[PDB]
């Protein structure tokens, strides 16, 4: 099918941009401004726009953080680039931020937030998404918590936005999206390109390995000045490739008692 | 603790919390007369007695060889009723009133029928089962308990109850009860038909509403 | 999970296990009148007694002061006797079948001579005993037991039982019958001789067959 | 017998024939390879672990050991009868990682021995004075 791809990160953040080939569009019947519908693991969708790029390849799409969460994929999975351009204008939106993001503002967050966000834009929304909206000083991320009309609604000049009530609770099945990440390591270019060739494999998919029957790595030894952000490194690739970053201390081993250690 | 605590979990367990445990606290002492709350079924059958319609289904004389059973079921109840008010139940407090009260209906006249005297574990259990097929499709393993798989409570709780004591009559109606409940609110409108025709009276909404989302103030201008 | 499993025990099995629980269910409850399965041995020396004669040898009324013995039993029984159908006896379940016969009608009669009535561990215990000695030399070390070495359990299990409870006589009568069988079915024709004159006949067979192998979709291919 | 595959070495087992028991595969014969596999039984050791011919380069001190070992672990009885001291230890020396550890468990899996390796880190770092 010509419908599943790769996925990789972006550098224009715009949550609501996607990067693909000139012949895609071309052979898929897609025309600019077309809005699409992309569908992914747990039956979740996401709606965004779509626009040129110089160097994208036909297989591979480019995408930001935001959409990949909200899709609930990773690195190098498949998605669906279903098209569908019929959205009927939403009518009145309710928009509510998270706990433990506001803590201690207050204030009118319409004007200083979304106001500024929503302006000459016509994003396209979904119930149930979340997104990341880059503050005056903070980093506060709202969550469209109900639409009219439900759920696929496109934010319009002529709406009502109610951004009045207590935030919601965070929720257990979600990756925290203020948590570090590829795009949050910089001067570290070929190094984070070694950690990364030698680990996904085993990580990502591991049945491979028991069928080819060959040694995978089992330890990586990182050394350098204190502060060059190393234990970075080791928590940026366990939260992106998905696994079970379990750390373990010098000092607290050593001054626990006698041979408890 | 004791005052804050006790406001702050959930009004309908609070009450029935305090209703099932002061009423022992009295029993041990001995102050009323522990002999004056049997729920006699043949006394029934041949007077209305209305003396004691409701009045024995809260008495339990717990003590040296009928306690451990009764104390266990307070914990889970304690630590599962709480879940359950939470367990979609929260926004339909009319609803959790009626089932309630339809079910102490359902295992009163069963135990009017035959001669138990203490209906108490029942009520506990048949909730208790009740949320199980509710609310399924969880994995719960306790520190000292196996890694059994999901779906498995209301049967696994089956057998513990069951051969800690007997009288094999409460166990199985209790459970029983809930089942044909469980099809009938639950089931039976979208398996073949037959509706809701027990719905809880607007005087009922009248005494305690339910929760309603709130639109509150719009504001927005031309771009 | 109550429908699949019971039906994913063996038919003779799963015909064993509803035997040993539904009838504790009827006397407990009291359905039957419990005292209708008693066995009266001085009965059947004068008069046949064919109204009970193999009734009252599945009768256990089980009381709140053995009936943990009860469980830890059963709970040997469930585990132990898929390991029996699946050790060296798949492909014989006729060859089983028929050996459970033997373990009755011997015990039966030593029924008659001395006068027990609670004829239902003795049974349980010997197949246990003949499992263990048939299945020797495996190393077993349960969670909350000790590294004790193989091939001693039909000596310990000996012990555990006999402690708990009481009745000396079952225990011995158990143990003796499976080890003659042992010697009389497996050991006996190849001592000296003295085979199988006790062989299964067709009719069995005709009931029930043992198995046969299966060749599959064959292939041709060559050059 | 043992399969040499793509990446992998598949050993079969030959659990039914006909007519039994010589039966010399011809050009138009039938071969049944559908089922559940065998579960690998004890007595026999695995074709897979480590032998005589899984070493190179070792060609000489491979033959001393050989000679000096073969005698006490094959024949016990004939050093008890002519009753001469036998070999009690020996000392493989050299860098690590160039195969001391397989030199000795190719030893044991060809003579018929009960290899039983004790480790060093894990002798050392058990418990106080119960190591
Ligand atoms: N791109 C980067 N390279 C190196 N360090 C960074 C980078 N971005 C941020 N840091 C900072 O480096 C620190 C590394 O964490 P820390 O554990 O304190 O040092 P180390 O990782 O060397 O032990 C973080 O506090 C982070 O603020
Ligand atoms: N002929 C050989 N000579 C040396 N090493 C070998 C040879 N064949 C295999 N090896 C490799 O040597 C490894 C075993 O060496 P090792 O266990 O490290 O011994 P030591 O720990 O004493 O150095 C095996 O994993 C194998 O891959």
């Amino acid at each position: 099918r010509p419908n599943r791809l790769i996925v990789d990160e972006a550098i224009n953040e715009d949550n609501s941009v996607v990067s693909l080939s000139q012949p895609k569009m071309d052979e898929l019947q897609l025309f600019r401004g077309d809005t699409v519908l992309l569908k992914g693991k747990k039956r979740r969708e996401a709606v965004c726009i779509v626009l040129s790029d110089d160097t994208c390849s036909d297989e591979k799409i480019r995408m930001n953080r935001v959409v990949r969460n909200n899709l609930r994929v990773r690195l190098g999975d498949v998605i669906s680039i279903q098209p569908c351009p019929d959205v009927k204008y939403g009518k009145r939106i309710h928009v509510l931020p998270i706990d433990d993001t506001v803590e201690g503002i207050t204030g009118n967050l319409f004007e200083v937030y979304l106001k500024p966000y929503f302006l000459e834009a016509y994003r396209p929304i979904r119930k149930g998404d979340i997104f990341l909206v880059r503050g005056g000083m903070r980093a506060v991320e709202f969550k469209v918590v109900e639409t009219d009309p439900s759920p696929y609604c496109i934010v319009a000049p002529d709406t009502v936005i109610h951004c009045e009530g207590e935030p919601i609770k965070r929720e257990d099945e979600e990756e925290s999206l203020n948590e570090v990440g590829y795009d949050d390591i910089g001067g570290c270019r070929k190094q984070l390109a070694q950690i990364k060739e030698m680990v996904e494999l085993p990580l990502r998919h591991p049945a491979l390995f028991k069928a080819i029957g060959v040694k995978p790595p089992r330890g990586i030894l990182l050394y350098g000045p204190p502060g060059t952000g190393k234990t970075l490194i080791a928590r940026a690739v366990a939260n992106e490739t998905g696994a079970f970053f379990f750390l373990i201390n010098g000092p607290e081993i050593m001054s626990k008692l006698a041979g408890e250690s | 603790d004791i005052g804050d605590w006790f406001r702050s979990i959930p009004a309908i367990t609070r009450y029935w919390f305090a209703a099932t445990v002061a009423v022992p606290l009295v029993g041990k002492l001995g102050l009323i007369s522990p002999a004056y709350l049997f729920l006699w079924p043949e006394a029934f059958l041949y007077r209305f007695q209305i003396w004691r319609p409701i009045t024995a289904t809260f008495y339990f004389p717990v003590g040296p060889g009928t306690g451990f059973l009764y104390l266990v079921n307070l914990y889970f109840l304690y630590q599962y009723s709480t879940r359950l008010e939470t367990g979609a139940f929260d926004g339909r407090p009319a609803d959790y009133l009626f089932m309630l009260l339809f079910n102490w209906i359902c295992i009163v006249i069963t135990g009017l029928a035959m001669d138990m005297q203490l209906l108490m574990i029942p009520l506990i259990m048949s909730v208790l089962y009740v949320w199980a097929q509710l609310n399924r499709d969880m994995i719960v393993s306790f520190w000292f308990g196996t890694r059994f798989k999901a779906c498995y409570l209301p049967w696994v709780i089956l057998g513990f109850n069951y051969i800690i004591g007997g009288s094999v009559i409460n166990e199985l109606i209790g459970n029983l009860v809930g089942h044909l409940y469980f099809f009938l609110m639950f089931r039976y409108p979208m398996d073949l038909g037959g509706r809701n025709f027990l719905s809880t009276p607007q005087f009922l909404y009248r005494w305690l509403p339910s929760r309603r989302h709130n639109w509150g103030q719009g504001f927005r201008l031309g771009d």
